RNA sequence: UUAUCCAUUUAUAGGGAUGAAUU
RNA sequence: AAUAGAUCCGUAACUUCGGGAAAAGGAUUGGCUCUGAGGACAUUAAUGUUAACUCAGAACUGAAACGGACAAGGGGAAUCCGACUGUUUAAUUAAAACAUAGCAUUGUGAAAAGCCACAACUGGUAUUAACACAAUGUGAUUUCUGCCCAGUGCUUUG
RNA sequence: UUGAAAAAAGGAGGGAACGGCUUUGUGCUUUGCUACUCUUAAUACUUGUAUG
RNA sequence: UUAUAACAAACCUUGGAAUCAAUUUACUUGGAGAAGAGGUUCGUUGAACUCAAUUCAAAAA
RNA sequence: GAAAAGUGUUUAAAGGGGUCCCCGUCUCAAAAGGGAAACAGGUUGAUAUUCCUGUGCCAAUAGUAUUAUGAGUU
């Protein structure tokens, strides 16, 4: 199970016929987003505080 | 894993009867069955939560201090503080109001 | 992208039940869910708790009215004649 | 037209002159004395209403029941937002004080 | 069970009379650390030194009518 | 003008005062690293005189018609300024004294604005709206 | 022949009411001093679902006037009500939506509901979502007071009777289709077992005059006397006229 | 109207002009 | 029996414009070796420590095989019935029967009403009140529902 | 369709009642003196044997 | 009341917001007072945090 | 109602709380709803959150008199 896991992080038996789930159910959708949306989101707030970026210029994006 | 059973009584999934699966020195998983989470003591006009109050079920309300169960205000611990002032203008202003009235009449 | 032309709330419904109820219901279910203006607060806070209760969000005042719309128009002519009086 | 006098005159303190908008400003320049006129939405809730009454004949302050909604009296100045109830504390060329 | 850490207190603690028996428990740290322990009718008390003499020091003040315990 | 002058009651609004009703005796309304509000300074009545019968006899009438007072300092915008003022009734400055705010003795201090306002209740006078205001306590 | 479905409701046993989560009857005020010689003001201090109706209630809170206490009423809410309103209640009370005045008060064309049909009867007609009466007459008599009830009916009652100006909350719930037969299973299970109706065709005749026959039909005519006895009263009872109404 | 009948409530003032309210 | 998982493509009649639709119908799928995309932190824009698991692409590779076992729709063109989800003859009938929303009709304004129960009192509906309750019929939508009141029923005047 | 109740507990409002001992007169009033009112815990003693 | 810490809320003070802003996965919120700055509480949790002690050295009453 | 039974405030003189007033059918119905308080380890041929060791928790705890513990008042 231990190769296994080193080969799959190397990318290896991921593959469209060792793939049986649809791709919400893989990795789901709103999850990927979520994550995204935090971490865009989370920048835009570093950036703001840091006085690098403008009120109104953050708010916008 | 360790599997587990209820030791108490009742053998049910009902909400008294919730439980926190917990490890022992022994190595053996146990059960233990969590004590209900209360109401937080609401407003008796608006029925929002009441600060200074510990949120405690009426058997374990009687235990604690009375400075959990008190706040120091006048309606105290029945009323918020902004229902608290809401009621002290209502009672000076209307009172005033009133005055005003019977002037105007005479 | 719009999704539906027609439909819009009723379709939750789908195929199912007559194209003539699901107009129908499509009235009525706008007027539900439709934030109304609060006549004391001002913002338009003011949904559907029950059938005939609506409950601003703002102030939390418990407004009775119509089933789906917050005023119905007898009732609004009831008032009117009141205030009239 | 009295209504559209009131809105005139409100758009002109808003071009020149001094004025803030909303409960605790209001009443904190009733309690200095800087208020010369305080105008009060309908929708005012009852009890704050009465307080800024009650502050304005402490003052020997005028307390101006503006016949519109919270809405109107923000639309009536410059703002997006709800008012309630403002307090000219100076009026520019506008004659509303008198 | 109640930690203590006012020496002050534990001693008055130890003056009071419910108090029937002291457990002096010894402890190979990660030098030899010492916890004292009072039983009291209500509560479990517990003191922990790191430094040895002192708690010998402590141990040795202590009422001599307590029912001392070494545990290990 | 200026609401709140030396010797206006007030109705303090929050706090463990919540609903009593107080003068104020100095205003400041300068803001500090240690004070950042606006503040009133207020000698006023926690417990007041209890209604009280003719029949009843002259000790127990005296007993019965104790007040308990409290000076507190506070900011304006918790007190509700009245029309009612007291400048004349009390000599203001007596009630409380900045200084002794911060001093010990602030119970001693309490105890003898106490006893003045209860002074005050026994002789009235031509009789002052605003001491009638003072004495009865606030329904809520 | 078996005992019909009708005739199984009056011995009320799985046919009782679903009585358990009501908030209580909703009903006026006690005719006291107050409410007949002045008035009485109460806060209305919440307004909420009583299950089975359609139509939300009031708790209005009084003060007793002969007794130091709070006590709480339940009204039917008209519509325009609200949260801490005060309801006013009694012969010289003014005319507003909420308010509970003798019908001898009003003016023609006013509108009302919870309308006593007896003086005291702690309000008894238009109570349903969205109902109201009109007050179409008092007579120079004084004493009766012409009353027009949402059926069309007219009624005279006494003018000491009491009603509360204004309509009924949660109208127009009939606007809007039920659509799918678990919502009508929801609304009846609020109210009594009456839901499902089995058609009388097509049953056996056993079970109801309707019952039997190779092909699902009444058979007979469906018009039966008032002076039926109870497994007969089943079709179109004492019908007037039948068919589609044209008036 | 007194029999009878119905209702109403704690059998609670004889007839007319969104605070508190108790010893 | 075939079909089936996933990814990418493609998806008609008809339609209540929601669906039909996984329509139909195609392709790909292993193993290995790589490539790219996607975070967190903390030094001071560059340099660090460091984490999942997922996607996408390319080589080579095999007796052309790979959702290798397991698991996993056959589909289409029509017609009849019922609109639908639902329910049903426990142990021969699961349906086209029942139900259903919708539709329409009927009675009843009240504790001397309607409907029903009870030997009797009294009760149920009813903690109800016409947007209600009771009683029937028909059975979503769309589109309509013609003629006959002599026969039989019901009913109104006295 | 708006999704139990009550035992039990708590909080608030309100301001009923108000020191102790000694002496005098018919629980109440008058006169004189200053450790008092609470509060837990222990201990002792009578009262049926006062912890499950 | 485990002590504390951290966190979602709720409230307080200050502050005074249109070039709208804060903000959630979602929308929520704001002159009936937002953001920002500092606090209070409940609730999760149940030793997190230098949490507690101790080591000695320097500054206040 | 011949009773047996049938109904349960329909026209009752229906036990509690305070210092006469004020409340008020009784009773049963939940071993999954509500609810005073428990954990660990050990032990028996067979019991254990029930015994053992340890550590707690909950509810009582009458009067009178001392003691102490702290508050408050002079
Ligand atoms: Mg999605
Ligand atoms: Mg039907
Ligand atoms: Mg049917
Ligand atoms: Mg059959
Ligand atoms: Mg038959
Ligand atoms: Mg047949
Ligand atoms: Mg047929
Ligand atoms: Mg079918
Ligand atoms: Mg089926
Ligand atoms: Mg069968
Ligand atoms: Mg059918
Ligand atoms: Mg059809
Ligand atoms: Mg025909
Ligand atoms: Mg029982
Ligand atoms: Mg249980
Ligand atoms: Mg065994
Ligand atoms: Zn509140």
């Amino acid at each position: 199970v231990r190769l296994y896991k080193l080969a799959k992080r190397k990318g290896r038996h991921m593959g469209i016929g060792k793939r049986k789930g649809t791709k919400n159910a893989r990795t789901n959708q709103k999850t990927l987003w979520i994550k995204r949306q935090r971490v865009l989101r989370r920048l835009l707030k570093r950036l703001r505080d840091s006085k690098k970026v403008d009120r109104h210029l953050y708010h916008s994006f | 894993a360790q599997r587990v059973h209820y030791r108490r009584h009742n053998h049910y999934n009902t909400k008294s009867n919730k439980v926190r699966p917990v490890r022992t020195p022994g190595g053996k998983l146990t059960i233990h069955v969590v004590k209900k989470k209360a109401g937080k003591p609401k407003c008796a006009d608006c029925k929002t939560a009441i600060q200074g109050v510990k949120a405690l079920r009426p058997a374990d309300n009687y235990r604690a201090r009375r400075k959990n169960r008190t706040v120091a205000r006048a309606y105290g611990g029945s009323i918020c503080a902004r229902c608290i002032r809401e009621r002290i203008m209502r009672a000076f202003l209307f009172e005033e109001q009133k005055c005003v009235r019977q002037v105007l009449k005479e | 992208s719009r999704r539906t032309k027609k439909v819009g709330l009723t379709g939750k419904y789908g195929t199912r039940y007559g194209s003539s109820l699901r107009k129908q219901i499509k009235k009525i279910e706008l007027m539900q869910h439709a934030k109304y203006l609060c006549t004391f607060c001002g913002k338009t806070a003011t949904k559907r708790t029950c059938v005939g209760i609506w409950k601003c969000k703002k102030c939390k005042r418990k407004v009775c009215g119509g089933a789906w719309s917050l005023t119905t128009p007898a009732a609004v002519a009831a008032k009117s004649t009141i205030i009239r009086l | 037209s009295a209504g559209d006098n009131i809105n005139a005159k409100l758009q002109l303190v808003m071009k020149s002159g001094k004025y803030q908008f909303g409960r605790k400003s209001c009443l904190k320049a009733l309690r200095t004395g800087k208020g010369k006129l305080v105008i009060v939405s309908s929708n005012c809730p009852s009890i704050q209403r009465s307080v800024i009454e009650y502050y304005a004949m402490l003052s020997k302050c005028g307390v101006h029941d503006y016949h519109g909604d919270n809405n109107d009296l923000g639309t009536a100045c410059g703002k997006l937002f709800r008012i309630s109830c403002l307090v000219i504390t100076d009026v520019g060329d506008s004659d509303i004080i008198k | 069970p109640k930690q203590i850490t006012d020496i002050r207190k534990f001693l008055k603690i130890s003056r009071k009379p419910d108090t029937t028996a002291v457990i002096i428990m010894k402890k190979k740290s990660k030098t030899v650390i010492t916890k004292l322990k009072l039983r009291t009718k209500k509560y479990l008390y517990t003191m922990v030194f790191a430094d040895r003499k002192k708690a010998e020091r402590i141990e040795n003040s202590l009422l001599p009518s307590l029912k001392r315990i070494y545990y290990p | 003008g200026k609401l709140l002058k030396p010797g206006k009651v007030i109705i303090i609004l929050n706090g463990r005062r919540a609903g009593k009703k107080a003068v104020i005796v100095n205003t400041y309304e300068g803001q500090t690293r240690e004070r950042p509000y606006s503040y009133c300074l207020v000698a006023g009545i926690e417990k007041h005189p209890l209604k009280v019968n003719k029949s009843m006899t002259k000790k127990k009438i005296v007993k019965r018609s104790k007040v308990k007072a409290f000076i507190k300092c506070i900011n304006v915008n918790h007190i509700l300024p009245t029309r009612y003022q007291v400048a004349n009734d009390f000599d203001i400055k007596s009630l409380a004294s900045d200084d002794v705010l911060k001093s010990k003795n602030k119970k001693k201090e309490v105890k003898k604005l106490g006893k003045i306002f209860r002074d005050k209740f026994l002789e009235p006078v031509e009789v002052s709206k605003d001491i009638s205001f003072l004495h009865k306590k606030l329904y809520f | 022949g078996r005992v019909i479905r009708g005739q199984r409701k009056g011995r009320g046993s799985i046919f009782k009411s679903h009585n358990h989560h009501r908030k209580g009857a909703a009903k006026l005020r006690h005719l006291d001093y107050c409410e007949k010689k002045g008035y009485i003001k109460g806060l209305v201090k919440d307004i909420i679902h009583d299950p089975g109706r359609g139509a939300p209630l009031a708790k209005v809170i009084f003060k007793r006037t002969e007794k130091y206490g709070k006590k709480e009423e339940l009204i039917i809410a008209s519509e325009g009500m609200f949260t801490g309103q005060y309801i006013s209640c009694g012969t010289k009370a003014p005319l507003s939506v909420g308010n509970i005045l003798p019908i001898g008060k009003m003016p023609e064309g006013t509108l009302i509901c919870n309308l006593e049909h007896r003086t005291g009867n702690r309000g008894t007609l238009v109570k349903a979502s969205g109902c109201y009466a009109t007050v179409v007459g008092q007579s120079e008599d004084g004493k009766k007071t012409k009353v027009r009830l949402p059926s069309g009916a007219k009624k005279t009652i006494d003018a000491k009777a009491r009603a509360m100006v204004g309509v009924v909350g949660a109208g127009g719930r009939i606007d809007k289709p039920i659509l799918k037969a678990g919502v009508a299973h929801h609304k009846y299970r609020v109210k009594r077992n009456c839901w499902p109706k089995v058609r009388g065709v097509a049953m056996n005749p056993v079970e109801h005059p309707h019952g039997g026959g190779n092909h699902q039909h009444i058979g007979h005519p469906s018009t039966v006397s008032r002076s039926a006895p109870a497994g007969q009263k089943v079709g179109l009872i004492a019908a007037r006229r039948t068919g589609l109404l044209r008036g």
